């Protein structure tokens, strides 16, 4: 009575950190 | 005399099994269950005087 | 005397936009009523579901 | 008074005109669909628990009520005796016939208690012979 | 702070671009678009029959007639700096239908 | 039913991009921790960091570091009990008035952009005399005067 | 009274949990007490006695035995006793409300000659203190000082009327605030802090009570006296000053609100500290030489707890404090 596939992750979401390019100035 | 001894000695050991409880948990939810508990004692006991009170002086003669 | 359905201020239909008041008519709530209050009981078969709402 | 279709006209004054006993088996069945449909509720989605001491609550008092008519129990009628008050048996004097014609509870007063009712006993001297 | 406490959802790990989160508006139940963003509660609620799905717990329903979660969008910034659409809905979505998987 | 002991008026937090660390019974608190990049590129930490020791042990905001890299920050005074280290960028900081009645004081900030994302979430690292407070913070541009600014389509 | 209780056991049972008080009207107040209750203590029994007499001496069954027959004597009037028994608690009501009048007219005076005068603010949920006149004995200055802030005052004053113009309440701006005295020497309460303010020994002390918000009252169990406090307490007819003669020893003593406020009612605690009269100038000039100096350096000035020993501050949070430790640690 709950849908098969949808399951909380095994992962414990440890932060990714972003970037973006930096101009050559 | 009759039943105000047993109704009376059921409720002394109930009372001692409440504020013994009492005593030993904290302040917290179940000290609110241990003093139910305790009162039902008292009740018990109030109840066991009270029948003890209807046979010394009843007032209902012809049952 | 009365204003029923003032369309004018609804605007035109488009399937992103609701209201928080947006029952059918009164002749039909029951109807919506009765999805309001089914509890979600829903089945899963496989390769095929049954809707709660079925 | 005529049994109509299962019910007594002086349980329901129209027993003949009508559908009016429904038998209590069906109330039983009705009760417990009740009770199981009340029991699915909470298996929902719903987080909270405020809503299972609700319907908790409501249906054991359901339960509660459908034991009771289940089993229909009583009481017997206590034959004891409380003050002043009479066994079953006895028959009541009516008090304000006899204070109105000297007779029964009133007969048979004293001279001085029929002048202490504003009586003169010349006026009911034959009356107490 | 509520970032913090998100659970991710099965095969959904890396669909979010940080705080960015990207659900479907469609409701998982009859299809009505949910769009009342509880910004403290963090619910998202529908407003045809009262459906809410909790944002930080994958958008699971937590009240009402839905049963299924909100499919997920993965987002990621382009090259100039916009947002765009890094993958495609993994999961139907919309209502369910007889033949659907789950 | 929702005046109960969880409520949820309570639970709030305030409608600010920055975060927060700290309870009632820590030391110092960090309020509003953000890290600012205007559309310039010109970027800075913005925080607020109130003394509540009641041990009266006034400290000073040795250093502050964006996932390790430093922050420029100057002219901080030690901040006794009861007091408030206001710091964000020059010119977010000149648009405020510093208070002459109160212990507030304003301190400007600056840091080179190592290449931060809009949207994402940096760790912030303050260094006082007394201890260190780690505290992850995102990455936003600052609030436009508001009512000046209108849809450009190009 | 001037005539003291019994005292031993029978004072304390008359007491019968009352503090024992420490100014003079205090002490009035307690002996006025202790004698009522023994008079009050004589009525009780002086009629349960009678109730116990038709419990046992009146019954039915006793009479029946002893052949008194089916009724009793029938008596309805007896009017000499009925006047007698009448004029009775006339002379006892009467008489009480002489010594009634005699121990609240000492005490509500108001002719005490104050040496120190504390303006007090009472807001939805703490309490803020004001020193706002203190003798030149106390004073710093060596002549009377005087506490009333200029330009916050100025303010106050300022908003009573025109915030571009609403004035509904008889010409004043419904959000008026001049009746509130705004100094310079202020303790402000805080949840975070329970606030302490700082009195002297032996000397006559003046209150001076109003409210931002909804009324409140103070009350100090060791005064045995409270006093509301109300918004605009002239608009209201109220008398928004107290005097006491004098407190009589050191101390830190709880005072609390006794008049139904809002929701945190029961958490607007605050703390009367008495301290000897020669630390209390040393304070007052602490406070006034270098103003940002908190209530709690002061008071470690004076040598004693920069805290509130008496009450602790409660814990703000609402599932904390379910295992009773709602105390919050000072320090
Ligand atoms: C008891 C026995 C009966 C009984 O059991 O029911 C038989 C039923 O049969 C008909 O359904 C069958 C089957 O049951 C369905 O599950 C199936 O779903 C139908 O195929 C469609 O889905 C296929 C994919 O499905 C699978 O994947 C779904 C997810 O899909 C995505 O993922 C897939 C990966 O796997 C991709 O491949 C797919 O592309 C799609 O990907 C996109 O989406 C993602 C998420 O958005 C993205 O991420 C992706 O990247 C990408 O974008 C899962 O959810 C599913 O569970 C499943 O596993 C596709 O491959 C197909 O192309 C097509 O779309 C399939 O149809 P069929 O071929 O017709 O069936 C064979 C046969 C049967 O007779 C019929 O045709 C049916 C009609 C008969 C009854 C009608 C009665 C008359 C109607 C009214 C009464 C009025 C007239 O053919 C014939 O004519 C036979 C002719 C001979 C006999 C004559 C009669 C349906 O019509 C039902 O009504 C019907 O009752
Ligand atoms: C074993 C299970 C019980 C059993 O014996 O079942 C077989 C048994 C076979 O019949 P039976 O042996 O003669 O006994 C019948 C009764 O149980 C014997 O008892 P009874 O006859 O007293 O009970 C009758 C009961 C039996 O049925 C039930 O109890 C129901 C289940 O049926 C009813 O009371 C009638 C229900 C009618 C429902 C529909 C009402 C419509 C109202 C419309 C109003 C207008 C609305 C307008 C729209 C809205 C706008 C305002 O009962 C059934 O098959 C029926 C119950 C299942
Ligand atoms: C008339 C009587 C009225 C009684 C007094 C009114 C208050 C009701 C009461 O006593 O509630 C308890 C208090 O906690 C409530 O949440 C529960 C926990 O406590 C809390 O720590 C958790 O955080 C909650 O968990 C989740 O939920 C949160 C949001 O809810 C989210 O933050 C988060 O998801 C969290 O993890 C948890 O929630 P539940 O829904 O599970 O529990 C409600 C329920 C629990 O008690 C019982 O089971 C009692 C069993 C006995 C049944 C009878 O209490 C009630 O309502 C029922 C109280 C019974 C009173 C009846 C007396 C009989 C009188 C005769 C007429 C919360 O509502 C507080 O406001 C409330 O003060
Ligand atoms: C609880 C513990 C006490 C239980 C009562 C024990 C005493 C008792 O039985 O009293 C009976 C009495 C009825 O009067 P009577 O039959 O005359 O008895 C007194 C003279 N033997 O009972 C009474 O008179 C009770 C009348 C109420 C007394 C209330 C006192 C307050
Ligand atoms: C008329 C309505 C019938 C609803 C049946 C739902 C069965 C289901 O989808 O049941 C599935 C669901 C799981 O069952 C449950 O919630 C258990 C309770 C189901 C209803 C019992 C009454
Ligand atoms: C408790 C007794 C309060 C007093 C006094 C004041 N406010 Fe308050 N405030 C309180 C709560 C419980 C909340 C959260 C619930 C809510 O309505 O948001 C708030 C919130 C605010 C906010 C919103 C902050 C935001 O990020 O949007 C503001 C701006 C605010 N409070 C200001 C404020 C001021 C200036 C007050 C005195 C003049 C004031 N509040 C009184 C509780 C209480
Ligand atoms: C469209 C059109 C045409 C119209 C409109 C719409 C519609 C269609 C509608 C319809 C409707 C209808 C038909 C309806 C119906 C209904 C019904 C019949 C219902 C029924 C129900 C029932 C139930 C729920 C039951 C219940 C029961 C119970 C609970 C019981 C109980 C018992 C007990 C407990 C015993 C004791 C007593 C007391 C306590 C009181
Ligand atoms: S359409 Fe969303 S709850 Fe039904
Ligand atoms: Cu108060
Ligand atoms: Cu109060």
């Amino acid at each position: 009575c709950s849908p098969p596939h949808q399951q909380d992750s095994p992962v414990q979401r440890t932060n990714e950190i972003l970037t973006t390019s930096q101009n050559p100035t | 005399m009759g039943k105000s001894f047993a109704l009376l000695v059921l409720g002394a050991i109930i009372l001692a099994g409440g504020v013994w409880y009492t005593i030993e948990v904290g302040y917290s939810v179940m000290a609110i269950v241990a003093a139910l508990i305790m009162a039902a004692g008292g009740g018990i006991i109030t109840w066991g005087l009270a029948v003890a009170a209807d046979v010394n002086s009843p007032t209902s003669h012809k049952i | 005397v009365t204003t029923i359905n003032a369309i004018w201020n609804l605007g035109p239909y488009n399937p992103s936009q609701v209201s928080a008041g947006s029952q059918p008519d009164v002749y039909m709530l029951w109807t919506d009523g009765a999805a309001r209050v089914m509890p979600a009981w829903e089945l899963y078969l496989g390769n095929y579901t049954i809707p709660a709402v079925f | 008074p005529e049994i109509y279709r299962g019910v007594s006209t002086l349980d329901e004054p129209s027993a003949a005109w009508g559908w009016h006993g429904l038998k209590r088996n069906t109330i039983q069945l009705a009760g417990w669909i009740s009770v199981l449909f009340m029991l699915g509720y909470n298996f929902g989605n719903h987080k909270g628990h405020v809503e299972t001491i609700w319907l908790l609550v409501i249906t054991a008092l359901l339960v509660i009520g459908l034991l009771i008519h289940l089993f229909e129990p009583k009481l017997s009628q206590v034959r004891t005796i409380t003050s002043r008050n009479k066994p079953v048996g006895h028959v009541e004097p009516d008090w304000t016939y006899d204070q109105a014609t000297l007779t029964g509870t009133w007969g048979n007063l004293t001279d001085s208690q029929l002048r202490s009712v504003n009586i003169e006993p010349s006026r009911v001297a034959h009356l107490r012979a | 702070a509520d970032a913090e406490k998100v659970i991710e959802r099965e095969g959904q790990e890396s669909f979010h671009y940080g705080d960015y989160y990207a659900y479907s508006k469609i409701c998982t139940h009859i299809g009505c678009p949910t769009s009342l963003y509880e910004a403290q509660t963090n619910r998202i609620l529908c407003p045809c029959h009262q459906s809410q799905f909790d944002a930080l717990h994958y958008g699971k329903p937590v009240f009402g007639p839905a049963a299924r979660a909100l499919p997920q969008l993965p987002i990621t910034v382009d090259e100039e700096g916009y947002l765009i659409a890094a993958g495609n809905f993994i999961e139907p979505l919309g209502p369910a239908f007889w033949e659907r998987k789950s | 039913c929702s005046a109960g002991q969880i409520t949820q008026t309570s639970s709030q937090v305030a409608a600010v991009d920055g975060n927060q660390a700290g309870s009632a019974n820590d030391p110092v608190l960090v309020r509003d921790v953000t890290v600012h990049l205007t559309t310039d590129g010109e970027a800075g930490v913005k925080f607020t960091a109130i003394n509540q020791d009641t041990s009266h042990t006034s400290h000073t905001l040795e250093s502050v570091t964006v996932d390790g890299e430093e922050v420029e920050l100057d002219d901080a005074e030690p901040i006794e009990r009861n007091c408030s280290l206001v710091a964000d960028i020059q010119s977010e900081l000149d648009l405020i008035e510093e208070p002459e009645v109160g212990c507030i004081q304003h301190v400007a900030t600056s840091l080179e952009n190592p290449g931060f994302a809009y949207g994402g979430v940096v760790p912030v690292e303050f260094v006082f005399d007394t201890g260190a407070i780690t505290i992850d913070a995102t990455v936003s541009a600052p609030v436009l005067e508001s009512g000046v600014e209108n849809r450009e389509v190009g | 009274c001037e005539v003291a209780p019994p005292g031993g056991v029978l004072g304390d049972f008359l007491r019968m949990g009352w503090p024992d008080g420490i100014t003079p009207e205090a002490v009035a107040m307690g002996n006025f007490w202790s004698w009522v209750w023994v008079a009050a203590w004589i009525i009780g029994i002086i009629m349960w006695g009678l109730f116990l007499t038709a419990i046992f001496a009146w019954g039915a069954k006793r009479a029946e035995k002893r052949g008194e027959g089916e009724f009793p004597k029938q008596l309805q009037y007896n009017v000499p006793l009925e006047l007698v028994l009448t004029i009775v608690p006339i002379i006892i009501v009467m008489v009480l409300f002489f010594f009634t009048v005699q121990t609240q007219d000492k005490v509500t005076a108001l002719d005490k000659n104050p040496e120190v005068t504390v303006d007090v603010t009472a807001y939805q949920w703490n309490w803020k203190f004001g020193y706002s006149e203190i003798d030149g004995s106390l004073a710093p200055g060596g002549q009377d000082y005087q506490g009333s802030d200029p330009e916050r005052q100025a303010a106050a004053e300022a908003s009573k009327k025109d915030p571009s113009g609403d004035n509904p309440i008889h010409g004043n701006s419904k959000s008026d605030v001049s009746y509130l005295e705004f100094n310079r020497i202020e303790t402000l309460g805080t949840t975070d802090e329970i606030p302490v303010m700082v009195l002297p020994v032996n000397t006559p002390i003046e209150f001076n009570l109003a409210s931002a918000d909804v009324a409140h009252s103070f009350w100090v169990p060791e005064f045995l006296f409270k006093r509301d406090a109300y918004a605009h307490p002239e608009a209201n007819k109220s008398q928004r000053v107290f005097q006491i003669e004098e407190i009589t020893e050191e101390g830190a003593f709880v005072g609390r609100c006794a008049e139904m406020c809002g929701t945190y009612h029961a958490m607007m605690n605050f703390e009367l500290r008495v301290v000897d009269r020669d630390s209390f100038a040393e304070y007052i000039s602490f406070r006034d030489s270098n103003p940002d100096a908190t209530n709690a350096q002061a008071l470690e000035h004076i040598g004693q707890a920069p805290y509130a020993t008496s009450t602790s501050p409660f814990v703000s949070d609402r599932t904390a404090t379910r295992d009773g430790e709602n105390t919050q640690s000072n320090a």
